[PDB]
């Protein structure tokens, strides 16, 4: 409603780079929000691209941003008889980044890793890796919960039970309040998902520089379902935490498989055991149910209400029995006796491939009414396709039902404006929540200060 | 006071026979239209479509090669000349194509390691095997036949990493490059998909580090490879069914029976498909081709093109000989001859701020057109 | 602990209705519902009514929904359900459960009902 | 709405024992399904909740293994506190509908 965009402030990172493809903001030492931008496509040392992440200030003129520090050289260990090998390389580091108030955990899914012993290996993969930094300390720190060490040999003489190589671990991660690290693994268990839960002041402690595969112990991964819907899900493709199940100590995970069930997609909910306590079928095939998930209380009543977005939703007009244009779901958490899991509203787009709801971002109380707002994107949405942010408010029974304001892209067609946006972060104190969006097209991040 | 009238322009006789060489076989009557209605009216037009006997058909044997798939490439090695003999009386003459594909020769659907794995796929089995392609168009579409078969034989499988197939890079290029392929424009096309598992779809191709969403221009370059397949994602349902209407494609997934309940599922979302059963060994493609050429020429379903949002449609199919449905689009079950008709009655909305427009009525998977040049007096 | 200490057994003539409070004890009243359960002669027990602290929500049972009508004390953390027109057949006990994530966690006492 | 039945209203085992009060769905629900304690005299509490998640102030003995429509609760070294009439509740649609109630005795 009020995300004024005459005076924009644009962050821009190196030219190719996709500076933008994820954010969130960093609160530092002095309460002085930076904001956090991952650039997966930054060259390297070696003339190659290798991610990066640049904790951009908070300046109220834009511009460059010095990047974060990170390991983007190769690194091979000779422990035991094995040679140990990451090979970060294309990897990513940015893909997702997240920040839990004073650690910068950028992860790099596409990290590969293999490991040799004298004949065989692990088949080289994607096995991800999320490297931790402070800022303030500068220690860096590196998590992969699924550098696995077994050869090839044994995975296809145990139909590839346990097979988290592929898990492309921080491809979705989110830190929970109380100071855990969920990575989202959509290739987990031979692209059946999983996810890894390890607190981040246990990640740091147990991280010795130099030795490549280690285990945090006191990590807990998923489990490898054998379901045939769950084969192929993607799951962890994109998870959220929230509240579901009364104990307010533990905390529940909005889990969201897009290819779950034959392409059908689910966002199931589950405690900190990873025991599924919800499940949310999408609506039609081939619509990615699940590819941006997002937790906030959106009618005031204290309950988690989760949003699911479906990018490629094809809604039935008129003219085209089925045009594609996303829509963005709102399961109100019931207060009451009945259980999550009706679709309490459906929020559909309105431009052709805007896919609209590929990213969702609880900016929490955007006009201070008590009820949260969130804002969903179609990066390629609005009249001539070069993306858009539209901001739902929550009214009493859920979202308004028409876009309170849209945003559109002020970067030329093809940046993918509003692939990537967060909330509820108040950048320069006035007291309102502020969004920045992340056109990583572009290679530039846009910050849209709330005035009240 | 003002009124309303419409007049065809053209609407020509439809044609019994397709045999003829260039004589324009329509399929459509009429073919313009010069609606001129008032705001806030509605003046109908009929319409009578009929599928043609001996109309040229394009098929494109556009299929998977996974390792699965090889026991499949020694049913095929020789089919075409037996698809031609026994097409050859159902329609007059037609093309047949080849195209091929398994997934994004990317991380991780494919094997990168050890380095001789991306020489073949098939090294840690004992066999070998070409290494991955996303999408290699094999063979033009061509009269001749026997160019088929022998352009079979020369083909071989790559082994992927996950179950599912990047089909639809595929069946998109295959759409959207007519000149390579070389659909005959005055023809109805049939893209045979063959592939034994499920597909990636737009935005799977993040897993790899593709974020590039799909475009549908003709990349199959010169090499008759699809080039950039490691740097665009998949196509969406929605920009696929779009493509495969625009250039008049009716897609047959010629699918395995373990993942027939997953395409019979596709098929109600793209317009004019087909779904068969392929055998292990695909052993029936050759029964399946034709029995959804009888089953997609059994159907007159009308899709519009660039219908404005003002003008809009309420229209009485006119099924065999009686069968006034108000409100149906899909007479079913015809034969190949049969014709029948259609009573659209045209919901203009207002005052358009532009005097004139222009939509087409058009049958889908047929080039046959009703261009409707509504005029506003 | 929290206990929802309820009222005591009632008596009422037909056709005359009754209220029947729920106290709350420890448990910030405004966190959860407060719905209600009436278990009759048979002890076979069917749920009544939910209601919204925070603003009188007031979810029914579609069976009790003209002679339950559930009233609330936010302040007084009290929770009623004030049956109205009541007869011979809806003499039986009422709870006065507390939904939190759609269970029932905690009931207390049971109001003794008997009509006349 | 959904009408929830145990079929076997009055169980009965020796002490120290283990019994599955058995609970059917209707119509098929996920896994919400909670499990009620009532024992003489009112003073009816909570067990297992969404068809297994023991409450806070419960024994470790109760348990639940129901998916479906199949539901169950295995009470496992059945004390003499144990004895009670047993609830299961349906929670998924509105109105929430709850058993038939198990009787237990112990023998
Ligand atoms: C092609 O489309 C068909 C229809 O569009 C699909 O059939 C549908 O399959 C879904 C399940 O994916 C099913 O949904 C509900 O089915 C049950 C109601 O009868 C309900 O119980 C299901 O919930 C779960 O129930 C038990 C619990 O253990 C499980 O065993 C079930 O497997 C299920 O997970 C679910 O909510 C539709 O009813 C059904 N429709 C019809 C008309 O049959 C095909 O599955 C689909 N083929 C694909 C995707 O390959
Ligand atoms: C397509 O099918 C429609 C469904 O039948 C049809 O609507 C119906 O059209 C007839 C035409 O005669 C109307 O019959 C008459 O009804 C009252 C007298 O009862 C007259 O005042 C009307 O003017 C009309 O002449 C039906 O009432 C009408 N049914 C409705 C509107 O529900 C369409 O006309 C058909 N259109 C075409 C182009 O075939
Ligand atoms: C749609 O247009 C056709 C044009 O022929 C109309 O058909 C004529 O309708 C009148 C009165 O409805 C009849 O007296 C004629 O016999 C019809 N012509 C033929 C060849 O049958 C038709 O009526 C129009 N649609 C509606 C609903 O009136
Ligand atoms: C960034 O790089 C792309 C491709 O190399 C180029 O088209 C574009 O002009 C560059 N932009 C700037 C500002 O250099
Ligand atoms: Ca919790
Ligand atoms: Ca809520
Ligand atoms: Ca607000
Ligand atoms: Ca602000
Ligand atoms: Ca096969
Ligand atoms: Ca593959
Ligand atoms: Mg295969």
């Amino acid at each position: 409603l009020n995300l004024d965009p005459v005076q924009l402030t644009f962050y821009a990172g190196p030219n190719g780079s996709q500076f933008g493809f994820s954010l969130d903001f960093h609160k530092d030492s002095h309460g002085r929000v930076a904001i956090v931008v991952g650039a997966p496509r930054t060259l390297g040392p070696s003339q190659e691209e290798t991610g990066g992440v640049f904790l951009c200030p908070w300046r109220a003129e834009g511009g460059q941003c010095p990047s974060l520090l990170f390991d983007l050289r190769d690194e091979t260990r000779n422990v035991g008889s094995q040679t140990l090998q990451t090979f970060k390389a294309r990897q990513g580091l940015g893909a997702s980044v997240v920040s839990w108030s004073d650690v910068i955990v950028a992860c790099a899914p596409w990290q590969h890793w293999n490991v040799l012993e004298k004949t065989e290996e692990a088949e080289k993969t994607p096995v991800g890796s999320c490297f931790l930094a402070q800022p303030e300390s500068g220690r860096r720190a590196e998590y992969s919960p699924c550098r696995g060490n077994t050869l090839s040999r044994i995975y296809v003489e145990n139909d590839f039970s346990w097979d988290k190589r592929y898990c492309e671990a921080g491809f979705s991660s989110v830190v929970t309040q109380a100071g855990e690290l969920v990575l989202g693994a959509p290739g987990g268990y031979y692209f059946l998902g999983l996810l890894a839960q390890a607190p981040v002041a246990d990640i740091f402690s147990s991280y010795r520089p130099g030795i490549l595969l280690w285990h945090v112990s006191s990590q807990s991964l998923s489990f490898d379902s054998s379901n045939p819907e769950y084969f192929d899900g993607y799951w962890g493709y994109s998870v959220a935490v929230g509240e579901f199940d009364g104990d307010l100590n533990t905390t529940e995970y909005v889990v969201g498989a897009p290819t779950w069930s034959w392409t059908l997609g689910a966002v199931e909910i589950l405690d900190s055991y990873y025991q599924r306590l919800h499940r949310l079928r999408g609506e039609q095939m081939a619509s990615y149910f699940g590819h941006s998930v997002a937790v906030t209380d959106v009618n005031g009543d204290g309950r988690h209400d989760l949003l699911v977005g479906a990018p490629l939703y094809m809604e039935s007009r008129a003219d085209r029995k089925l045009a594609e244009v996303g829509r963005v779901y709102l399961f109100l958490q019931p207060r009451g006796p009945h259980a999550l899991g009706a679709p309490s509203l459906l929020l559909t787009g309105t431009q052709l491939y805007g896919r609209f709801g590929s990213a969702i971002a609880p900016l929490g109380d955007l006009d201070r009414d008590g009820y949260n707002d969130i804002a969903v994107a179609a990066p390629y949405g609005g009249p001539s396709g070069r993306g858009q942010v539209l901001v739902f408010l929550g009214q009493s029974e859920g979202l308004r039902s028409r876009p309170s304001q849209v945003l559109d892209s002020p970067f030329p067609t093809g940046s993918a404006f509003g692939f990537s946006l967060r909330g509820a972060v108040d950048i320069d104190d006035n007291g309102y929540p502020d969004l920045i969006v992340g056109a990583y097209g572009a290679n530039q991040v846009a910050v849209y200060r709330a005035q009240p | 006071f003002p009124v309303s009238e419409a007049r065809v322009l053209e609407d020509r006789p439809l044609s019994d026979k397709g045999s003829g060489d260039s004589s324009q076989v329509t399929q459509v009557s009429p073919q313009r239209i010069a609606l001129r209605l008032r705001p806030d009216d509605s003046k109908n037009f009929s319409i009578q479509v009929r599928q043609v006997e001996d109309y040229p058909v394009d098929i494109y044997y556009l299929m998977d090669l996974s390792y699965s798939m090889k026991d499949d490439l020694w049913s095929i090695q020789n089919l075409g000349t037996k698809l031609a003999t026994q097409m050859r009386k159902l329609t007059s003459n037609l093309r047949i194509g080849f195209g091929a594909f398994v997934d994004k020769p990317v991380s991780p659907y494919m094997y990168i390691s050890p380095p001789e794995a991306l020489e073949n796929p098939c090294y840690d089995m004992k066999t070998t095997c070409l290494p991955m392609f996303g999408y290699k168009h094999v063979l033009t579409l061509t009269d001749q036949v026997t160019r088929f078969n022998e352009e079979v034989k020369k083909q071989s499988v790559s082994r992927n990493r996950d179950a599912p197939e990047g089909g639809f890079d595929a069946i998109m290029q295959a759409t959207v490059c007519d000149e390579k392929i070389g659909w005959r424009n005055d023809a109805s096309h049939l893209l045979v998909f063959t592939t034994d598992a499920k597909t990636h779809i737009a935005l799977d191709g993040r897993l790899a580090g593709i974020v590039q969403p799909n475009d549908g221009q003709c990349h199959v370059g010169s090499d008759n490879h699809y080039s950039a397949s490691t740097t665009m994602d998949y196509p969406s349902l929605g920009l696929m069914t779009e493509k495969l209407s625009q250039k008049n494609i009716n897609l047959i997934f010629a699918v395995t029976e373990n993942v027939v309940n997953l395409y019979q599922n596709y098929s109600e979302l793209i317009p004019g498909t087909t779904v068969g059963v392929l055998s292990m060994d695909s052993s029936n493609v050759l029964q399946l081709i034709v029995d959804a050429y009888g089953k997609i020429r059994s159907k007159v379903e009308l899709e519009v093109r660039d219908l404005p949002e003002e003008l809009s449609l309420s229209f009485n199919a006119t099924c065999l000989n009686n069968e006034v449905i108000p409100g149906l689009k899909s007479c079913m079950g015809l034969k190949i001859g049969d014709t029948v008709s259609f009573s659209i009655e045209a919901k203009v909305r207002g005052c358009p701020q532009e005097k004139e427009k222009s939509f087409t009525i058009k049958p889908v998977g047929f080039k046959d057109s009703l261009i409707v040049q509504v005029t506003f007096d | 602990e929290v206990l929802l200490q309820q009222s005591g057994p009632e008596l009422v003539k037909p056709g005359a209705s009754v209220k029947i409070p729920c106290k709350t004890s420890g448990y910030t009243f405004t966190d959860s519902n407060m719905d209600w359960v009436k278990q009759s002669h048979g002890k076979s027990l069917e749920w009544i009514g939910d209601i919204n602290p925070n603003n009188g929500g007031t979810l029914y049972n579609q069976k009790f929904k003209d002679k339950a009508t559930l009233t609330i004390d936010k302040s007084s953390s009290t929770a009623y359900m004030e049956l109205r027109t009541l007869t011979s057949e809806d003499t039986a006990v009422y709870y006065c459960t507390r939904s939190y994530y759609g269970r029932f966690d905690y009931w207390g006492q049971g109001t003794a009902l008997t009509v006349s | 709405d959904i009408q929830m039945t145990q079929t076997t209203s009055s169980l009965s085992a020796s002490l120290g024992d283990r019994v599955t009060i058995s609970c059917r769905a209707s119509q098929d629900i996920s896994n919400y399904l909670n499990w009620y304690q009532q024992k003489s005299d009112g003073t009816v509490k909570l067990l297992i909740y969404y068809t297994s998640r023991l409450h806070s102030g419960v024994p470790s003995r109760f348990s639940g293994s129901g998916s479906g429509t199949d539901y169950s609760l295995t009470i496992s070294n059945l004390e003499q506190e144990d004895i009670a009439t047993y609830f299961c509740q349906q929670g998924n649609t509105l109105p929430p509908t709850f058993g038939g109630g198990t009787k237990l005795e112990i023998k």
